[PDB]
């Protein structure tokens, strides 16, 4: 995640598996959203996929999770058309849908959205989007 | 600039700010180094393929480095359109960003140039090996300075720059 000068750091198998606990023993509980959210301060996309990658089974769950993303990740390149560049000094690219979901952008990149001036929260935006995945999985139950 | 070549086709832009006449921008195009660039870029000014830079404008302006023009279709940055499609090829990257009144291609990553340029207003190196440039103003940079007084920052201009009439020399 990112910590305040804000710096990057690695995640905690700490947070992991604390992560993993919640995930394995209240399954499917409203409770699963705010132990996320909890865990989940200053992270980039880079970690809430390693968090999220960490958990083993419960594959028919991630991949509604998946197809959440995915739509939302959609969604967001329907309302944010690219423009083309040059890139001007000390500025970064327009972020996709797969960029936010931390797919087709490198850690360096996440870390230069989060901490610019004006930022572009890419891991705020992300976790929107996996909270609204993970509703979806705790409703059909 | 010792680039220059005599043969190498000569274009121009007459540009205007709101109805406000700004003056005639002169632009030589490298051929000789980049010929299939040049060639969309000539045939643009013209409008000899049936479309082209006419009454398009300088949607995007950062003042101490580019001023973007060249959306033929969307006009905001969004589309553009070449000779060759709507996405053609980096021919090369011989020619590099070393100062200002320079013609560059803008893009959306490898291999995306279409109608959309820059003419920069400062060396920019970080440009090198990703933007394609391809000319150079050959008279005409106080126009370019005035539409460069009508940018900001982030890219947002405060006036509508259009080029007016534009062909070759």
């Amino acid at each position: 995640p990112i910590v305040q000068q804000m710096v990057h750091q690695a995640i905690s198998p700490r947070t992991l598996n604390a992560w993993v606990k919640v995930v394995e023993e209240k399954a499917f509980s409203p409770e699963v959203i705010p132990m996320f959210s909890a865990l989940s301060e200053g992270a980039t996309p880079q970690d809430l996929n390693t968090m999220l990658n960490t958990v083993g089974g419960h594959q028919a769950a991630m991949q509604m999770l998946k197809e959440t993303i995915n739509e939302e990740a959609a969604e967001w390149d329907r309302l944010h058309p690219v423009h083309a560049g040059p890139i001007a000094p000390g500025q970064m690219r327009e972020p996709r849908g797969s960029d936010i979901a931390g797919t087709t952008s490198t850690l360096q990149e996440q870390i230069g959205w989060m901490t610019h001036n004006p930022p572009i929260p890419v891991g705020e935006i992300y976790k929107r989007w996996i909270i609204l995945g993970l509703n979806k999985i705790v409703r059909m139950y | 600039m010792e680039l220059s070549k005599e043969t190498n086709p000569v274009v121009f832009f007459d540009v205007c700010a709101d109805g406000e006449p700004l003056g005639r921008i002169t632009m030589e195009l490298f051929s000789n180094i980049v010929p299939r660039t040049a060639e969309n870029f000539r045939a643009l000014c013209t409008g000899e393929k049936g479309f082209g830079f006419k009454n398009s404008i300088f949607h995007r302006v950062i003042p101490d480095f580019v001023c973007q023009g060249g959306d033929i279709t969307k006009h905001d940055g969004t589309g553009g359109q070449s000779i060759y499609g709507d996405k053609f090829e980096d021919e090369n990257f011989d020619v590099k960003h070393t100062g200002p009144g320079l013609l560059s291609m803008a893009n959306q990553g490898q291999n995306t140039n279409n109608s959309q340029f820059v003419i920069t207003l400062k060396k920019a190196e970080h440009l090198d090996f990703k933007h394609v440039v391809f000319g150079f103003v050959k008279d005409g940079m106080d126009t370019v300075k005035k539409i460069e007084s009508f940018g900001s920052p982030k890219g947002s201009v405060c006036r509508r720059i259009t080029i007016t009439e534009c062909g070759q020399i």
